[PDB]
């Protein structure tokens, strides 16, 4: 429970994403604090390959669900710090209703002190007039629920949730999301109980600013085992 | 000019004193909008915080994130400096970027004596925020218990109030 | 706290900063009637004369002998004390147990720029002593020749505007 202690106070994060989407390539680059007593996340990311191909709001949940506040009486059931630090595996599908999918691998693990987290990214079937790559999405993000389940025979956690993403004209499109999280470690681990995590977000822009990038706040939470 | 933001960020109060002595910027900011006093102000650092404020410091300045020190302050759970931040002149309604002011944050977190003193300083209960929730909502749902009780209360007088 | 004074004597700028980061009372005398800014304006420091000034501090304090900051820089020679003292709120009239004016001090030493100092600040000419003299007999018999020649102009000038 090491893995839990080290998360006290507050731990610098550097994320990369290398994508490719349809042979376009690009990279996110992106740097930050986070505080786990308090599930704050401040972060900041930079395209290093020109002008971005795909909205931001899409990629923001492929861009750390370790930095999550439980409660105490609800610390039985964490199993993100668990997995530290050694690292984690994260493989996500990202069905986008009526549009092409995503799928992504990522790694999360500390390297040094730096909470790193590696992403590898492949979207396929989407149509050049849809209102993803035609840059239709609005630049506001919701707040959301994500369901969570025990697996023994992976050894890790199933995670299902579907965000409703804003269009110019009122419109919302729907992104289904399936994530398996499994250890890289071969040590013990926390199986959590059924439940769900809460999340808001806010994203923004640099006043001072000339390259691509994004400016992102956010408050996640977990429940779902109400005990007292 | 930047090895200021070094020493606080670190603990380092004799480093801030003697850079202080010396001709030294406190409203300094590297990347993002932070400053010397939103670094003393999430780690209590009440002997930095008093000596930044003494030399004259902005004390409500705009993160990026669009955070001021009382948020931070609010946060973490330091008593003390929040009462020294509120009494040289911070801003009890100061808005974060998803809404917040630092009554949201105080009740998030689940510190008592915060929220009373942020209540005594003019902080308004019912202030929405970009989601559409108050603080009394926060405290609900992530099991603060008596945060809940003093809001509820103050709750049921406004409303017991207008019922006349 | 009594190890201020030390601190000052010594010309060690960071042992005075650091024991102003904690509590200490500037206003403090050990047996004598004398204050870390009485001991730095003695000797000369810039530095310390401005971090005790900003943080607050008796400008004008009676040594027992009657002398205040300014007559001990005006004595000594430091032209940037004797500015920083000035626009500080110092009083040019005040007057030693001897009956002397810091104008009567720097007419002794010798020192011109701040002789045209403390003239641009407020200080006068023929003012009389507890013996009787004024800075231009100083000037007179003691060798400085070019202070006389100032302070000559401006009495003759007083008397022929008073001669019509």
């Amino acid at each position: 429970s090491k893995g839990e202690e080290l998360f006290t106070g507050v731990v610098p994060i550097l994320v990369e994403l290398d994508g490719d989407v349809n042979g376009h390539k690009f990279s996110v680059r992106g740097e930050g604090e986070g505080d786990a007593t308090n599930g704050k996340l401040t972060l900041k990311f930079i395209c290093t390959t020109g002008k971005l191909p795909v909205p931001w709001p899409t990629l923001v949940t492929t861009l750390v669900q370790c930095f999550s506040r439980y409660p105490d009486h609800m610390k039985r059931h964490d199993f993100f710090k668990s997995a530290m630090p050694e690292g984690y595996v994260q493989e996500r599908t990202i069905s986008f209703k009526d549009d092409g999918t995503y799928k992504t691998r990522a790694e999360v693990k500390f390297e040094g002190d730096t909470l790193v987290n590696r992403i590898e990214l492949k979207g396929i079937d989407f149509k050049e007039d849809g209102n993803i790559l035609g840059h239709k999405l609005e630049y506001n993000f919701n707040s959301h629920n994500v369901y969570i389940t025990a697996d023994k025979q992976k050894n890790g956690i199933k995670a299902n949730f579907k965000i409703r993403h804003n269009v110019e004209d009122g419109s919302v499109q729907l992104a289904d999301h399936y994530q398996q999280n499994t250890p890289i470690g071969d040590g013990p681990v926390l199986l959590p109980d059924n439940h769900y995590l809460s999340t808001q977000s806010a994203l923004s822009k640099d006043p001072n600013e000339k390259r691509d990038h994004m400016v992102l706040l956010e408050f996640v939470t977990a429940a779902g085992i109400t005990h007292h | 000019g930047k090895e200021l933001l070094e020493a606080a960020r670190a603990g380092q109060d004799d480093e801030v004193a003697v850079l202080m002595a010396r001709g030294a910027e406190v409203n300094a900011a590297d990347d993002v909008g932070v400053t010397p006093l939103h670094l003393a102000a999430q780690r209590g650092h009440l002997a930095i915080v008093s000596v930044l404020l003494a030399f004259g410091a902005s004390v409500n300045a705009a993160d990026l994130w669009g955070q001021t020190p009382l948020h931070l302050a609010a946060t973490a759970g330091h008593l003390e400096i929040v009462e020294v931040l509120l009494r040289s002149g911070a801003s009890v309604n100061a808005r974060d970027n998803i809404g917040h002011t630092p009554l949201h944050l105080a009740a998030w977190a689940g510190h008592l004596e915060i929220v009373e003193v942020l209540l005594a300083y003019g902080a308004d209960v019912f202030a929405q925020d970009k989601f559409g929730k108050t603080p009394f909502d926060l405290a609900i749902d992530n099991g603060n218990e008596d945060i809940a009780e003093v809001l509820q209360r103050l709750l049921e007088c406004r409303r017991d109030a207008e019922a006349a």
